[PDB]
């Protein structure tokens, strides 16, 4: 825990060795007090986040954490909400210009590849933090099927067969990890029940929010409140 | 780009950062110029006097152009490179004006420059001060000196250096008309003065003379013993 | 951004920042790289937090060109920074000569531009150490590429956590002779000195450089090795 | 010190400066909006500190473009800066794609443009929140609202400035789901005159301004004799 | 043309491990001559030359940044520059003035410095490689040398066959030619000797 | 960002400049560097720092890098510094000889790199290179030459030097062992073993933890090489002897 | 047309020039000197469009001189030569090209005499002997005819005067007067005009 | 530490208010303006016996009609005092006419503020301007700050407090170019720490049909009686 | 404390110690009144004298046909506004051939004068002025600051001591539009000279008037020319 000169404040190493600012980027993630889910299934990728709206004159239509990347892409923001949307523009322009110089849809693991480069430019660069949110990215690849990934404020990526990110991460992540140790059914569901479990809620239609993308069906889709309550019911 | 204030005024009305670079310029090597009828004389304490060294290297008197000469005090590296831009200078006024530079007028160009490093951003001043001589277009001697701050005055006999105080303290009652009336007598002058702070007078001190259309004519060992063996 | 360097002298001599990022290096996950006769072995412990991360998603050892293969040591994202860099310079190289660009050339580049961040304005040195293999003209080579930009040629080298002990086990073990498959035994078992617990064929990726070029080896071929 | 720049994080994982920005606002005085079925009415509290200042001196409700109007809190020459952003985002989007900006795109691009000043320490954080308000046939009303941080959100009712809670309060109360601008423009006016404070901050002007079906899509100040009952309902109000 | 200003003719060739370059020694402007013993052959390296032909101002222009590109490579990469790497180089040069080109086309000979194999290679102006087995030539007088060439050419000869092939090939070319002679110098490349002949010509 | 900056290019109050201070502390920790002019050629003596058993041997040297036909140099100091330099040095050599068609004068590179240095102690912001250097080489106005700069950017001509580890030791001998005008380079190579012997701290002087350069004259051509092992190990022997 | 030429001996460089500034069909000055001192051992003879040779020229001079002045030692011929035919090569692709004509004479300490012959598209070449201008097409030939590599400074004065007759009865141009300067190592000399 | 264009509390920029006491540390100067013309005289300040008394200019000419004196630093007003000089000779290129005093003073006060971080902080010198228009004899006064303003008498320098005391006891509006003279000279002997000589101090005067004139050691020696 | 030496600072309770700072600048210098009617808009500004040998440093400005204006802190900033000023009202005329309404010109002056406030190593500008304009919407009395903030006012007063100038305003104003010119000027006398402490009076040394209206280009009245205003005060 070794400190020196103005290690605590930009991004510069520490003693050990350590990005102290970094490091305050991941606790800046938590500031939100959210947590999202991700599950892979064997032929489709589903994104569930807690959907918290109790200023009541909210309009809450305009109050989500999912984003359309692509046609083929969506993606779960959790963390500093104008930071989120800053990060979803970026990744909105970066596919866009990949279809455009290359001819082809960006893969998945590509554009989180491209999201994370950017991130780590402000970790080593000291006139700009980094932004307190985290990615979570799914799609299908023509190839590998259902991906999904996700990348940091240190910009760290990786791919996933199910993973979470927010308040309830680390047991959001243990629950997870028994379960993984699937139909679109069991994925949704699978996803519903790690979040309703580690935040001992029972949820109601218009408390989360599901998007999803299948082999059948490609294109990235937000479950309506009707279609969530299909799968609650059959939940409970 | 670096475009930080370096020189700024303190509460005093000082300028912190020029007292700092004439602090460097009291740790050099001492110099000490006296005017003379038709001759200038410049006196540089040599120092080192290594046995293992190349002595025509490190040579503190320099020529700017075929008629002015000048010695500096402070950091060697600051030094060389004012001394290539008023080389550089001095190239420029003899194809724009087709006429050698006088000796204020390299001066001139050299305080201003040293002035402009005080005022700007992202950098330090230079750390020295410099003596000029040499002989105008006519044929009369002249001895500028400049410092740091970029201010310059024209002086009859002055010192710059180490213990400069001292070889101008001295230099008020010792100089006069008949001490530099002939030019073997502007010799007597600077190496007594030198003498009062350099260690070991004689083989520590470099000499060198500007005369009439005569090029850098540095004295020798044996030359500059000859003065000291009778003093 | 910042114009004034943030790596300066310190009063006994030493750049504090490059030291701090030597120390980032060390607390890394462990790579061993080994300098066979006919060919060289890069190997890392690739110990993943979970078993829900996808251990075919990303890898730790790259491919700059046909001929040359990269490992590390320390920050994963500054890594990838080099990476790019690299492979760029790679190609740099190959358009203006028309011929793979040799290894100790690409180190020498790679490292010029590593100490470009220990004196530009607002930057950091980069957090990582790497490890460089290649071949070119029926020769093996291994290089260390460090934080200040220095680089060093390797018979036989470990970096990251424990490498002061891997470095004194390779030398009780390594010789000239050495063939690439016998390289590679070493290899695995200079990471298993300082491994953790059970170590598959998920939890570590062996790169390999001969004539042929250099390869990553898949899952499959490790689970032999072992 | 952890709250000097705004490329610092704080241990816990905060950005001091944005909020003290966010302070700043929370100092100025009341503006609420609020969106009915009709269109949006804006309604500010504007407190005159003295009685030299002509009236109409200082508005916090500008136009931004034919069809948005903009209701500001905070430092006014911030607020006066984010209204010329916002007025040339929508005279670009009009070049580039030949139409009226829609609402929501209009708050994303302001929004970014405020967010951008929230990651270096060579610049500061804006310090005032604002509301945007339109009305069109296709996309019917909106309201949106940003902060210093960046974020912004749609409403069906929103305050900003010091009496911000109580502000809400009230605007709960009321059903504009299915009300139209005309009755809501009474119901703004007696809000402001609840939630304005006697013994501080004495002396104010309402300023109302509306956009919806009652004027064909474009914004504009409530007219004077529309002001007139508004203002004398509410002091009956209360 | 620009090609002609100057004159000048440049020939290589290849033997049985061994190359020949040659040139004709002339310097002049237009119809007059200036000088007879003008260079056109650099060595860049110990068994690696460039012919260059075409505006003597950028014979002498290319020879010398190729030569400050050369010596910063073997610097550097610490070895001798290979026969096929320089012509990547010259062809890069010459191609960064793709539209503003330096007027003058390049004849490589020589042996790779550790198989000492002959290569022979001719680039264009604005950097066209052109490796052939045989012989390639550049200049006013081409089709001279063309001819020549491809009637006394014979494949695997001997050094003292292949002097004699490329110097009656280079003779006979250069005096139909106006511009070009005055002279031709003949540089035969073996693996353990360079021989530089100058030949007895017509002055005229 | 002022509050950040380190100033690195500023006066301290009693006219001094840290950072070309503090660079020079790095430089007298490093590997000994030793130069000796003889009659007949000059040397470049380095210690070397890279002695571990598993290390490779694959360039031309380790501290010692030529700079053109009739120029080397050796380094001490920060190694990832003087990469930087030594490249700057070869273009500046080059650049001499694309615009004169001659080779550079010696003292004319070392002036133009130390320019180079002093420019960085004066303005920019940025820390200064923290590297010493020994030049030697023949050009045809001087003959045989040795220069040493550092990084204030200073530099100086000597008839034998030395920079590095226990460098002001080395010296002390050098004083009184060179006999100005009398040297020639076996007897120089001799000398240079003497002083390498004292100054390192190793007993056994060993050849694996040096290495040795000549610059030479052979007809009408610079010869650069340095010593193999079986040469330096004789030498190393001679001194036994010795 | 100005006419140029230089004579290059075992130890020594003669050169000449005419002295006519012209402007359309009046001379303008008959006295005018086309010779610049570059070093103490270095001249340069230079022709051309008007404007540009004094121009070049001067930025030359100055060039070489702060050369002396950085180092203590002046620049070589040869040296001096390529510096000047580098900076005229730049220059031509640019969009300020000289259009000059030159020939460059100077004596070095260890290389002895040389003359150099530069066109305006920068092409350097080292000879025994050359000549610029229209002149030249009446001269060369004679110097081809008369000229051996050992000739002595006077036989090459005489060499020189053979030259400048045949301008008097040939070429269709005025020049009446030469500059005559000789260089080896004691400096450059002035002789005497060769005047007609 | 705060940087160059920072405010104090009670509304300074601190950097302004520092090289305004720079202006204190320097030789005084005393600038009179009559219906006559105007004169402008400064103590020379010569530190030692050995320097050159002539070298030290802190009187220049701006133009034929324009004279300039300085204090505090020096080496400072030399850059303005070359500006002011470009100035008036490109309005004489411009305009073919002569550029007035207060237009001078004017362009030479625009150049005061104009640093941050180009100049990195403000000039440490105070100038007087004086000359002759068609308004007649005028004097301007210009300080560190930007502020330039025409006044009748003023003195700047290290004893600009005490001449100024004098200066307003024995000015009026009718006094003649000689009593001006006279009277300066007095009151710099009285705040002259050295003996007040013809070597020592500096005077000039510009009068309407005369030139910038620099009175010689002669001309100074008389008026000194 | 740490929070008091860049503008780019927020402060804890919500302010920027800086743009404090450089409001302090305008309350030390001399005051200065502006006033309107319903045809005209004067500016009386109260010259300071550093000196008693000195002239009276001026106040008042002429910027356009339309529009004065009256400035009180640095002397620089000033400056550089009135060229700014100046400039644009020239544009004005230059491309629509008409001159700027005032309006437009303050909030030209108002997102100037905001960028440096925002922006690392730029200050605010030290100074505060009164802009008095008369055009379609007739005569404008203006109220700029160094926070970027500015005024519509019918009357107002800047500087040094100026609460009181303001305070006799306040009690006046009543009959300001229906004034005629004479009696306009005199109000702002009054209300200039309650700044003043009771010896001091005012003169024709050291009070500075512009006026603009109806039928009036912006004037300057100084020294002799400002006589007639002040005799037959009480």
């Amino acid at each position: 825990g070794s400190s020196a000169g103005f290690d605590r404040h930009i991004t510069i190493f520490s003693p050990e060795g350590r990005l102290y600012q970094v490091e305050y980027a991941f606790k800046a993630i938590n500031q939100g007090g959210l947590t999202s889910v991700a599950v892979r299934g064997k032929d489709c990728a589903v994104i569930v986040t807690q959907k918290k709206v109790p200023d009541k004159l909210l309009d809450s239509s305009t109050v989500t954490h999912l984003f359309k990347i692509t046609e083929n892409i969506g993606c779960v923001m959790t963390g500093m909400t104008a930071d989120s949307r800053s990060q979803v523009q970026r990744a909105r322009y970066e596919a866009a210009n990949w279809k455009y110089k290359y001819g082809y849809e960006i893969p998945v693991d590509m554009l989180c590849k491209r999201i994370a480069d950017i991130s780590q430019v402000y970790t080593q660069n000291a006139e700009m933090r980094p932004l307190g949110c985290c990615m979570i990215l799914i799609g299908i690849d023509e190839e590998q099927g259902p991906q999904v990934y996700k990348c940091d404020p240190a910009g760290y990526y990786c791919g996933f067969k199910a993973t979470a990110a927010g308040v309830k991460q680390t047991e959001s992540t243990s629950f997870l990890e028994k379960k993984v140790k699937w139909t679109f059914e069991q994925t949704v569901e699978t996803a519903i029940t790690c979040l309703s479990t580690v935040l001992s809620i029972d949820f109601k239609p218009s408390e989360i929010e599901v998007g999803v993308v299948t082999v059948e069906n490609p294109k990235f889709r937000i479950l309506s409140e009707a279609e969530i309550d299909a799968h609650l019911v059959a939940l409970a | 780009s670096y475009d930080r204030a370096i020189t700024v005024f303190s509460p005093d009305g000082h300028l912190f950062q020029v007292e700092y670079a004439q602090e460097a310029v009291k740790k050099g090597s001492t110099a000490v110029g006296v005017r003379g009828k038709d001759i200038v004389v410049l006196g540089v304490e040599k120092k080192s006097v290594a046995k293992l060294q190349d002595e025509r290297t490190v040579r503190k008197i320099c020529a700017l152009d075929d008629n002015v000469c000048m010695a500096f005090a402070g950091l060697t590296a600051d030094a060389r490179i004012v001394i290539n831009r008023a080389r550089v200078e001095c190239q420029s006024h003899r194809l724009t004006v087709e006429d050698p530079v006088t000796v204020e007028y390299i001066t001139r160009y050299i305080a201003s420059l040293k002035q402009r490093y005080t005022q700007s951003n992202g950098r330090r001043p230079f750390g020295i001060s410099a003596l000029i001589v040499g002989f105008d277009f006519d044929g009369t001697p002249r001895l500028y000196q400049t410092d740091p701050s970029g201010t310059y005055h024209a002086w009859k006999a002055n010192a710059i250096g180490r213990g400069a105080k001292s070889v101008r303290e001295f230099l008020e009652k010792n100089y006069t008309d008949e001490a530099i009336e002939t030019d073997d007598l502007t010799i007597k002058l600077v190496i007594k003065a030198l003498l009062e702070v350099v260690q070991s007078g004689g083989k520590n001190i470099e000499l060198a003379v500007m005369r009439r259309d005569q090029p850098l004519k540095i004295l020798n060992p044996e030359e500059i013993e000859k003065y000291v063996a009778e003093i | 951004g910042y114009s004034f360097s943030l790596t300066t002298f310190s009063p006994s001599g030493k750049l504090v920042q490059i030291e701090y990022a030597l120390a980032a290096v060390a607390g890394g996950a462990p790579s061993v790289g080994i300098k066979a006769a006919n060919g060289v072995v890069l190997a890392t412990e690739k110990k993943q937090k979970s078993i829900l991360y996808d251990e075919r998603s990303v890898h730790k050892v790259e491919p700059i060109t046909k001929h040359i293969g990269l490992v590390y040591s320390g920050m994963g994202p500054d890594y990838r920074v080099l990476v790019h860099r690299a492979r760029k310079l790679a190609q740099q190289y190959y358009l203006v000569y028309q011929e793979p660009i040799p290894t100790a050339q690409l180190v020498q580049r790679v490292a010029s531009v590593m100490q470009e961040y220990t004196q530009s304005g607002g930057v950091r040195p980069f957090g990582v150490s790497l490890l460089i293999c290649g071949w070119n003209e029926g020769r093996p080579y291994l290089f260390q590429s460090d934080p200040s930009g220095a680089y060093f040629a390797w018979k036989a080298t470990a970096m990251g956590k424990n490498y002061v002990n891997g470095k004194t086990f390779l030398e009780k073990r390594y010789n000239e002779d050495l063939e690439l498959e016998d390289a590679i035994h070493t290899a695995i078992l200079t990471l298993k000195e300082s491994f953790e617990g059970q170590m598959t064929e998920d939890n570590i990726e062996v790169g390999i450089c001969n004539e042929a070029g250099f390869r990553r080896l898949t899952p499959t071929e490790v689970k032999d090795y072992l | 010190g952890y709250d000097l720049s705004a490329s610092t994080f704080s241990p816990d994982g905060r950005v001091f400066q944005v909020e003290y920005a966010m302070k700043a606002v929370e100092n100025s005085s009341t503006a609420i909006g609020i969106r009915c079925k009709d269109g949006v009415v804006f309604g500010v509290e504007k407190l005159v500190l003295s009685k030299l200042y002509e009236e109409g001196s200082n508005k916090r409700l500008f136009n931004v473009d034919r069809h948005v109007g903009m209701a500001v809190a905070g430092l006014l020459a911030d607020a006066r800066s984010l209204a010329d952003i916002a007025r040339e985002e929508a005279s670009n989007f009009r070049s580039n794609f030949g139409y009226n900006i829609p609402l929501k795109h209009l708050a994303d691009r302001v929004a970014m443009y405020v967010h951008a000043y929230t990651l270096y320490s060579a610049v500061r954080p804006f310090g005032c929140s604002f509301m945007l308000g339109s009305y069109s046939v296709n996309d019917g009303a909106q309201l949106y609202m940003i902060d210093p941080s960046g974020v912004s959100y749609g409403y069906w009712g929103c305050a900003i400035g010091k009496a911000r809670q109580a502000a809400k309060t009230e605007i709960e109360k009321l059903q504009m789901k299915e009300m139209t601008c005309r009755d809501i423009v009474k119901e703004v006016a007696k809000i402001i005159y609840i939630v304005h404070d006697e013994v501080k901050d004495k002396a104010f002007e309402l300023e109302l301004s509306w956009v919806g079906e009652i004027t064909k899509g474009r914004h504009e100040i409530v007219p004077k004799d529309i002001r007139e009952e508004a203002e004398k309902y509410a002091k009956e109000s209360l | 043309s620009i090609m002609s200003y100057n004159g000048g003719a440049v020939m290589a060739m290849k033997g049985k491990n061994c190359v020949a370059i040659a040139a004709d020694r002339r310097f002049g402007i237009q119809a007059q001559m200036v000088t007879t013993d003008f260079q056109k052959i650099f060595p860049m390296g110990d068994r690696l030359y460039i012919g260059l032909a075409g505006l003597a101002t950028d014979v002498q222009t290319v020879a010398q940044r190729l030569k400050f590109r050369l010596n910063l490579y073997e610097l550097k990469e610490g070895r001798q520059i290979k026969p096929y790497t320089l012509m990547s180089m010259v062809a890069n040069l010459l191609y960064e003035k793709r539209f503003g080109p330096y007027y003058t086309e390049p004849v490589i000979a020589g042996l790779d410095p550790k198989t000492f194999k002959p290569f022979i290679c001719s680039l264009d102006l604005i950097g066209c490689p052109m490796v052939t087995d045989d012989f390639v030539v550049s200049g006013t007088c081409s089709e001279q040398m063309y001819g020549m060439c491809e009637s006394l050419w014979e494949p695997n000869m001997d050094p003292e066959h292949l002097f004699e092939t490329i110097s009656q090939a280079m003779l006979n070319a250069v005096d139909r030619d106006a511009v070009s002679g005055m002279g031709v110098i003949v540089h035969i490349i073996e693996k353990d000797k360079i021989t530089t002949r100058t030949l007895k010509a017509r002055m005229d | 960002s002022r509050r950040y900056d380190s100033r690195t290019t500023i006066f301290s109050p009693e006219g001094r400049l840290y950072q070309v201070e503090y660079a020079m502390e790095a430089i007298g920790h490093a590997g000994t560097c030793l130069g000796i002019l003889a009659n007949d050629g000059v040397l470049l003596a380095a210690e070397r720092r890279n002695i571990h058993k598993l290390l490779d041997e694959v360039f031309f040297s380790e501290k010692i890098y030529k700079l053109n036909e009739d120029m080397a140099c050796s380094v001490a100091g920060i190694t990832s510094d003087a990469n930087v330099l030594t490249n700057e040095l070869r273009l500046i050599a080059q650049r001499y000889l694309l615009q004169y068609q001659e080779p550079i004068p010696c003292e004319q590179l070392v002036t133009a790199l130390c320019d180079i240095k002093q420019a960085y102690t004066q303005f920019g912001g940025k820390r200064p290179f923290g590297v010493s250097l020994l030049y030697i080489g023949w050009d045809k106005h001087y003959g045989f030459q040795l220069y040493q700069s550092d990084p204030s950017g200073n530099y100086g001509g000597w008839k034998a030097t030395c920079i590095g580890n226990n460098s002001a030791a080395a010296v002390s001998m050098l004083k009184q062992d060179y006999k100005e005008g009398e040297m020639t380079l076996k007897s120089a190579l001799a000398l240079a073993i003497k002083v390498l012997n004292k100054t390192m701290d190793v007993s056994k002087l060993s050849a694996e933890k040096v290495e040795i350069a000549t610059l030479t004259r052979e007809n009408g051509k610079t010869v650069i090489r340095v010593l193999k092992q079986k040469e330096v190990e004789q030498l190393i022997k001679n001194h036994e002897e010795e | 047309m100005e006419y140029l030429i230089g004579i290059q001996g075992p130890d020594y460089v003669l050169v000449a020039s005419d002295q006519v500034a012209a402007s359309s069909i009046v001379q303008m000055k008959d006295d005018h000197d086309k010779m610049f001192k570059m070093s103490e051992k270095i001249l340069l003879l230079c022709v051309g469009e008007a404007g540009d040779t004094v121009q070049f020229a001067e930025y030359i001079q100055k060039n070489v001189q702060l050369y002396k002045m950085r180092n203590g030692y002046e620049l070589s011929p040869t040296a001096a030569a390529n510096f000047t035919r580098r900076n005229l090569a730049d220059c031509l692709r640019s969009r300020t090209p000289y259009h000059v004509n030159l020939l460059l004479a100077g004596y070095d300490e260890h290389e002895g005499p040389a003359l150099y012959y530069m066109d305006y598209l920068a092409a350097l070449a080292k000879a025994p002997f050359a000549a610029h201008g229209y002149g030249a097409f009446l001269t060369l030939s004679i110097l081809d005819r008369y000229y051996t590599p050992t000739i002595s400074r006077e036989r090459a004065v005489e060499l020189l005067r053979k030259c400048l007759e045949e301008l008097q009865k040939r070429f269709i141009l005025n020049l009446p007067t030469f500059s005559v300067r000789i260089i080896d190592k004691n400096g450059i000399h002035d002789l005497d005009n060769i005047s007609f | 530490d705060r940087g160059v264009n920072t405010f104090s509390p009670e509304g300074r920029l601190f950097q302004v208010e520092y090289a305004i006491e720079a202006i204190k540390l320097g030789s005084t100067a005393i600038g009179i303006q009559t219906s006559e013309g105007v004169c402008l005289a400064v103590e020379k300040r010569i530190t030692s016996p050995l320097m050159e008394p002539s070298s030290i200019e802190k009187i220049v000419e701006i133009d034929a009609h324009i004279g300039c004196a300085m204090s505090g630093l020096i080496a400072d007003a030399k850059t303005l005092i070359d500006k002011a000089r470009v100035e008036t000779q490109n309005h004489w290129f411009t305009y073919n006419e002569t550029m007035t005093v207060e237009s001078v003073t004017q362009a030479v006060s625009n150049l005061a503020l104009q640093f941050g971080e180009a100049m990195s902080r403000p000039f440490g010198v105070a100038l007087l301007f004086g000359g002759v228009d068609e308004k007649g004899p005028q004097l301007f006064h210009m300080d560190p700050s930007g502020t330039f303003v025409q006044c009748d008498a003023r003195a700047i320098g290290s004893a600009s407090e005490g001449a100024q005391s004098s200066l307003q006891e024995v000015y009026h509006k009718s006094m003649t170019l000689k009593e001006a003279i006279k009277s300066s000279l007095i009151i710099l002997k009285q705040v002259m720490e050295e003996k007040l000589n013809a070597t020592n101090i500096e005077l000039a005067t510009v009068q309407p049909g005369q030139n910038f004139h620099m009175f010689t050691k002669e001309e100074l020696e008389e008026v000194i009686k | 404390n740490q929070y008091d030496n860049d503008v780019t600072v927020w402060s804890p309770q919500g302010r920027i110690h800086q743009i404090e700072y450089a409001m302090e600048a305008v309350k030390q210098g001399s005051a200065t009144v502006g006033l309107k009617s319903k045809t005209h808009a004067v500016l009386v500004a109260l010259k300071r004298a550093q000196s008693e040998l000195a002239a009276h440093q001026k106040k008042i400005l002429h910027v356009d046909n339309h529009i004065g204006i009256s400035i009180a802190g640095l002397t620089a900033d000033a400056r550089l506004l009135c060229n700014f000023m100046r400039q644009e009202c020239l544009d004005s005329r230059f491309v629509f051939d008409r001159p700027l309404p005032v309006s437009r010109l303050v909030s030209l002056i108002g997102s100037k004068t905001q960028i440096p406030t925002q922006r690392y190593g730029r200050r605010p500008y030290g100074v505060g002025l009164l802009i008095a304009g008369y055009d379609d919407m007739g005569p404008h009395i203006f109220q700029t600051c160094p926070s970027a903030n500015y005024f519509d006012c019918r009357a107002m007063s800047i500087g040094a001591r100026s609460q009181s100038a303001r305070t006799y305003l306040e009690r006046h104003m009543s009959g300001f539009m229906e004034c005629n010119l004479n009696e306009l000027v005199k109000h702002g006398l009054r209300a200039l000279r309650e700044t003043l402490p009771a010896e001091q009076d005012l003169t024709t040394k050291n009070v500075s008037i512009g006026i603009v209206g109806k039928d009036l280009e912006f004037t300057i009245y100084d020294d002799d020319d400002v006589s007639p205003f002040l005799e037959g005060l009480e």
